[PDB]
């Protein structure tokens, strides 16, 4: 029956084992989902994305603020934003980043490596596609990265508003232990593999909700380990059957409250209302971006 | 006075039989919209193709300026819906054709104020 689910979620009980971190061989490997026609696999996987994030309680305030990460093709467009535009609520504002340069339909798209981008502004929600190719290196030890997660873990950190929600890519190869660890942060946390691109390592590790403090102890070792043994042990079958109903795709506008608060306020009835998807914290202010440019001969 | 004109060498092109410029973004859709030219929200019909409005402008494909005093773009960002029959070559239909300011609808696709 999850062929008709847009995609596949890591079960608790995997979550909860200590295993040792083995290669990853899937039993599907190199077979391919039949997209509809003309549909490209990038439309398809952040369709898929997008209708697993809508069982999930997103808080979705007006002037909700998105930001994309890795958003670039090497044909120069932005399919991942297209979707995602079409999915966020009409005048959300969103903004998108890639190293290479493309053109978007995003309000505003910064061109460079994410290190260099700064926001004055929290988020409410960030999205990475960012992936080096140079990680798939089978005949070393897949050991964690840093590059651009480094620079992922800060700005959740810095940048993401309490009660906020990240889906960033990671692969067998491509991961990092302290972004794990930063999933303990949130209310909930998973790693949803989409149902077109079960065939691949890739997942999308969600946090739900953000806590800004650890809320379960995570290390990111033994989870990605963990990840690692339930995609070796539970083939995916590979399925587009989600992408043909499309009736209920937007998000639902919640309408979510935004308040401004301090340190100090934030008590468990506020963590409450952060973990249900009813709250986020953040200024309200303008929204303001820039790129650092490094100036040479 | 001199100013490159891009749309001039696109249909050119087309007319001597060059491939139309291809990767255009196409949305996943219920084929059950309006059928509206260029929406916030992807409204084709069961006619019609929804693509990514910034893909299938001449302007942003090539990076060039826009044709305009303020080089505003009215593709990008929105959607454009196209006519299945015509959505082999998204940027030459759009460069092509007008949209209706009463209905919305593509004059000629769509569009029935004159009848
Ligand atoms: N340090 C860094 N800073 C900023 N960006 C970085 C980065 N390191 C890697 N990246 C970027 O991550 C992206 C991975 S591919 C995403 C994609 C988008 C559209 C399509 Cl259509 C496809 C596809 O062909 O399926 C794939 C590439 O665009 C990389 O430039
Ligand atoms: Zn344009
Ligand atoms: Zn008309």
């Amino acid at each position: 029956s999850q062929a008709w689910q847009p995609g596949v979620a890591m079960p608790n009980l995997y979550k909860m084992q200590r295993m040792l971190l083995e290669k990853c061989d899937l039993q599907n490997y190199g077979d391919s989902a039949t997209l509809p026609k003309g549909i490209m696999m990038n439309v398809a996987k952040y369709t898929q994305l997008c209708q697993y994030l809508n069982t999930l309680t997103l808080a979705v305030p007006y002037n909700m603020r998105v930001i994309h990460f890795g958003a670039g093709s090497d044909k120069g467009v932005a399919p991942g934003t297209a979707v995602l535009r079409q999915w966020l609520p009409t005048g959300t504002l969103l903004v998108d980043s890639d190293l290479n340069d493309f053109v978007s339909d995003a309000d505003s798209t910064l061109i460079g490596d994410c290190a260099t981008v700064h926001t004055a502004n929290k988020w409410d929600l960030i999205i990475s596609d960012m992936y080096d190719p140079k990680t798939k290196n089978v005949t070393k030890e897949n050991d964690s990265k840093e590059g651009f997660f480094t620079y992922i873990c800060g700005f959740i950190q810095q940048k993401l508003a309490l009660g906020g929600s990240v889906a960033i890519k990671i692969t067998e190869h491509s991961w990092n232990a302290d972004l794990y660890k930063l999933m303990g942060h949130f209310a909930w946390w998973t790693a949803f593999v989409t149902n077109v691109n079960a065939s691949s390592s890739e997942a999308f590790l969600i946090g739900c909700n953000y806590l800004g403090k650890p809320r379960e102890q995570i290390d990111g070792y033994v989870m990605h380990a963990n990840y690692i043994f339930w995609r070796n042990t539970n083939p995916i079958q590979l399925s587009s059957y989600s992408l043909f109903d499309m009736s209920k795709f937007p998000l639902k506008l919640r309408g979510t409250a935004v308040m401004s608060l301090k340190e100090g306020q934030i008590n468990d009835m506020i963590l409450s209302l952060l973990s249900k998807g009813r709250l986020i914290i953040r200024e309200n202010n303008r929204v303001v971006i820039s790129s650092d440019v490094l100036v040479n001969n | 006075a001199f100013a490159v004109d891009a749309a001039k060498a696109y249909k050119d092109y087309l007319a001597s039989g060059g491939q139309p410029i291809t990767n255009c973004v196409k949305m996943l859709c219920t084929h059950t919209g309006t059928g509206q030219a260029i929406t916030v929200t992807p409204e084709a019909n069961m006619d019609q193709e929804s693509f990514g409005g910034a893909s299938c402008c001449l302007y942003c494909r090539c990076h060039i300026d826009h044709p305009n005093p303020k080089g505003f773009c009215d593709l990008k960002g929105k959607y454009v819906q196209i006519p299945t029959t015509c959505a082999n070559d998204p940027v030459g239909f759009t460069l092509k054709n007008t949209v209706c300011t009463v209905c919305g609808m593509w004059k000629g696709y769509g569009c029935s104020c004159d009848q």
